[PDB]
């Protein structure tokens, strides 16, 4: 059982922890609340 | 078949440290 | 999710006739606030290091430009020095720095919210404490106010116990004393009501300011304004820092990879570019902070005659 | 005779901004002289035509900050001038109310005079002196009766009751011609017999 | 090791992740690094100026 | 002498409280007067102490007539320039 995703030039927003983590993401192109 | 990610896929553009910062 | 026409406001027709009157048989006392800035933070650019910076291939190419590194200094520092202006003349309206009495026998009134507090650093009233928990560069500075704000509680509260103590006689001179509950009845004479109506309903008057007072700490723990006032500044500031990593159409932005990769020749071309961008993000941020200001000045002159029409008299 | 800092600065901002622009005509701007008759008269205008956009572009610069600051500086002498226009006709052609607009103490009168760019106001009021203390009740009782003044305070120099007005010193007698009475005498607290 | 700067050096108390050389502020300077050698954090704070 | 506001050379600390002279900052102004130069902190105003009470009241006995000025610019200069001349 495997997977195989693409990749394209997006634009995210990523939040940082305070260890300096990345906990949460943002995908800005999904939709309008995005 | 074929499926759906949710939100999969984030790496670490590169090196520098860094905390709370929503970084775009 | 709804889209409508907005209504204005609920409707209703007087009964008015040729001889009919309407009387008002009871009253409410309110108490409201009304919040305004006077000040904001000052600071200083130094052009030739945001321009240049360190560099000094930089400095002989920039001095080529005249005084236009002058002007901007000039009108930042007389921006910073009307900052202190705005405040002298909101808060420092009184002469002396009144106290109030260690009894507290105001006819029933109850002023504790708002007199300070004797056990704190500052001295701050408990609704001046809810109030203050809600609010190095590229040759950036900032500079402090000459008035701490110890001071400006300071001239806070002799303002507040001149008023408790002696109605509105020191604002027009020496205070002189009067007991509150008289001077109450003064103002009920100001407004058009008969004095009895004060001196037979005291109680009944006094519990409703208390009640008023207390449901202003609830409805406290808005300062939208102060706080627009604080961030249009900083979001203004972080855009002059961020300007610096642009080339202007040069090869790069950092005056060193230019310098370490061209010869002279080749090279000054490149710092012109680089020098003429940042000297015009520079005028975009003094251009805009001197509207800014003067917009803070007609709040602080509305501020000053509130302070003297509204606490040192009534209107 | 022996203070009128708000005109010379506004007299001297003005000079300031008018030397600093024609002390912008001697810089080069990135060009070979500040003289166009020698960057002209020594240049072919298929060449000259660069050197003079220099000169040009930093030119236009210095003039259109000029005009910037010039906008914002009349914006402030305009509300200024707004101010002395209601001044004129509430402390001058009237006798103002309102708290420290006319003057400190009790507005009595205005007078204008004229100033190089700008107008002097002499500010006439009232001030009162010397008080004394006495003590005070808010109505007397008086054949079951309260009464309160009618336009004054009740006073007391010790052992007599008197009404005076509030802002000078003037004793009378309390009678029903200075006094005007409602209710009785169980309501009111600090009430006194007289 | 490649990063140039200037300014006074000091002993940290933040925790890199294991692959993370230097340190970044909002607005995007230089304000730690990690020491090749003996892998320590050490903070980056400008010359005294005014 | 260590301010809030930066280190000050060339002034003594005192311990005296007067009117502002030359504005420091944080509170802290200068002034030539014992002499040299010297630092502390500004006074907000005398102290004036209402003997209020319960069943006091102060009245005034006399007056004094009072004038004082007020200053305003009303204008400022015409100017007009001739772009291509400049
Ligand atoms: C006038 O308004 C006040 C309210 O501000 C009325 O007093 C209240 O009366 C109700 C009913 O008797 C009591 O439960 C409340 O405790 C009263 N409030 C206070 C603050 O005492 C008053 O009755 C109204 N009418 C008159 C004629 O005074
Ligand atoms: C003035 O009002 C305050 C309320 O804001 C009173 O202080 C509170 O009093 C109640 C009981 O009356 C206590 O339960 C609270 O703990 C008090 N809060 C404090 C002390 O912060 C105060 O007593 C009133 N003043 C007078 C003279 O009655
Ligand atoms: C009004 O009476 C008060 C009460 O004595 C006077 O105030 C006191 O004056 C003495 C002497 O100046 C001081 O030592 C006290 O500290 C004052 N306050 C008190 C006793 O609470 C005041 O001088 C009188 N006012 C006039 C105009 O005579
Ligand atoms: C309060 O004022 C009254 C004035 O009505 C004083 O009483 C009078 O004093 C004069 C002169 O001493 C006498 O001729 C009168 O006979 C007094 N009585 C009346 C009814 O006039 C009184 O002495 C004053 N009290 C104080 C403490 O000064
Ligand atoms: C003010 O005058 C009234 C009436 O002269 C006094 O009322 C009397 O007071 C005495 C002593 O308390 C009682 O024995 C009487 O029964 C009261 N009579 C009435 C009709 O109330 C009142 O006490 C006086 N006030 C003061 C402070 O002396
Ligand atoms: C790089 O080399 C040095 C020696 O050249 C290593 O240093 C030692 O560091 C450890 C700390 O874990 C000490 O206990 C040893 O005593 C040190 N040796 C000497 C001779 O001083 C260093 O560990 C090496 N770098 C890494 C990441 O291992
Ligand atoms: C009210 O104050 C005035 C002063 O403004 C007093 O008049 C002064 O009286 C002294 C002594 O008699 C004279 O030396 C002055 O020449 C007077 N001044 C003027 C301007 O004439 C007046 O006596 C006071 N009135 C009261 C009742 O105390
Ligand atoms: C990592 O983050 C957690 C929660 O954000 C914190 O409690 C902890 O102290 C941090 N450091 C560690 C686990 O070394
Ligand atoms: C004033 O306070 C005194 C306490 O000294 C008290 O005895 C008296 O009843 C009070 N009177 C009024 C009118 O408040
Ligand atoms: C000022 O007063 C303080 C009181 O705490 C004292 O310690 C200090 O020595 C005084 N300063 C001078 C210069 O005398």
């Amino acid at each position: 059982a495997y997977y195989v995703g693409y990749l394209q030039p997006r634009t995210f927003l990523l939040k940082y922890n305070e260890n300096g983590t990345i906990t949460d993401a943002v995908d800005c192109a999904l939709d309008p609340l995005s | 078949a074929y499926t759906n990610s949710f939100t999969r896929g984030v790496y670490y553009p590169d090196k520098v440290f860094r905390s709370s910062v929503l970084h775009s | 999710i709804i889209a409508y026409t907005m209504s204005l406001g609920a409707e209703n027709s007087v009964a008015y006739s040729n001889n009919s009157i309407a009387i008002p048989t009871n009253f409410t006392i309110s108490v409201t606030t009304e919040i305004l800035p006077v000040s904001m933070t000052k600071t200083s650019v130094d052009c030739t290091m945001y321009i240049c910076g360190d560099s000094t291939e930089c400095s002989n190419l920039l001095l080529q430009y005249g005084s236009f590194c002058t002007q901007l200094n000039r009108a930042l520092t007389g921006i910073a020095v009307e900052q202190d202006k705005n405040t002298q003349e909101v808060f420092a309206q009184v002469k002396q720095i009144y106290k109030t009495p260690p009894i507290k026998d105001f006819g029933g009134f109850n002023f504790s919210q708002i007199l300070p507090d004797p056990s704190k650093p500052s001295k701050r009233s408990p609704i001046e404490d809810l109030l203050f928990n809600k609010v190095k560069f590229n040759g950036l500075t900032v500079l402090p106010p000459l008035l701490t704000d110890e001071m400006i509680a300071q001239y806070t509260s002799a303002l507040l116990a001149g008023t408790i103590t002696s109605g509105w006689t020191f604002g027009a001179g020496p205070a002189l004393q009067i007991p509150f509950p008289m001077q109450m009845a003064y103002r009920f004479n100001g407004i058009g009501v008969t004095q009895n109506v004060l001196y037979e309903n005291q109680k009944l008057i006094a519990n409703q300011f208390n009640s008023a007072i207390g449901k202003i700490q609830d409805s406290l723990s808005a300062l939208g304004k102060l706080q627009d006032v604080v961030n249009q500044n900083a979001q203004a500031l972080n855009t002059l820092v961020k300007q610096l990593s642009s080339n202007f159409g040069a090869i790069s932005s950092v005056l060193n990879d230019i310098l370490s990769r061209l010869d002279p020749p080749e090279a000054e071309v490149q710092i012109d570019r680089l020098i003429t961008g940042r000297l015009q993000s520079l005028q975009t941020y003094v251009t805009q902070q001197l509207i800014r200001a003067a917009e803070i000045r007609a709040s602080a002159n509305l501020a000053a005659t509130k302070m003297s029409e509204c606490v040192l008299g009534q209107s | 005779s022996s203070a009128l800092g708000k005109l010379q600065d506004v007299v001297n901002q003005n000079a300031q901004a008018l030397n600093t622009l024609v002390k912008q005509l001697s810089s080069n701007f990135g060009a070979i002289s500040s003289v166009l008759n020698d960057i002209l008269s020594r240049l072919d205008p298929p060449e000259a035509e660069v050197q003079i956009d220099r000169l040009i572009t930093g030119r236009l610069q210095s003039l259109q900050t000029y005009v910037t600051q010039q906008l914002i500086r009349a914006a402030e002498i305009r509300a200024s001038a707004n101010l002395a226009a209601t001044k004129m006709s509430e402390c001058v052609l009237g006798q103002s109310k309102r708290v420290d607009f006319c003057g400190k103490g009790y507005h009595l009168m205005s007078f204008p005079q004229s100033a190089p760019h700008g107008v002097v106001f002499l500010h006439v009021t009232y001030v009162p002196a010397q008080e004394k203390n006495f003590t005070t009740a808010p109505a007397i009782c008086h054949d079951g009766k309260a009464h309160f003044p009618r336009e004054g305070v009740f006073v007391s120099n010790g052992t007599h009751w008197f009404v005076t007005q509030r802002n000078f010193y003037e004793p009378q007698i309390i009678t029903t011609d200075n006094t005007f009475v409602s209710g009785n005498c169980d309501v009111v607290i600090g009430i006194v017999n007289n | 090791n490649g990063l140039t700067g200037t300014g006074v050096l000091t002993e940290s108390n933040k925790k890199f992740l294991p692959f993370q050389q230097f340190g970044r502020d909002i607005a995007d300077t230089t304000d730690a690094v990690r020491d090749p050698q003996t892998l320590e954090i050490l903070d980056i704070t400008p010359c005294s100026f005014g | 002498f260590q301010t809030r506001a930066g280190c000050l050379i060339g002034a003594e600390h005192v311990n005296n409280s007067y009117e502002c002279d030359i504005p420091i900052g944080a509170g802290i102004c200068a002034s030539y007067q014992t002499q040299s130069i010297i630092a502390y902190t500004m006074s907000l105003g005398a102290e004036n102490s209402v003997a209020y009470s319960n069943n006091s009241i102060a009245i005034p006995t006399n007056f004094t007539i009072s004038v004082t000025t007020e200053i305003l610019p009303v204008s400022m200069t015409k100017t007009s320039v001739d772009c291509t001349m400049y």
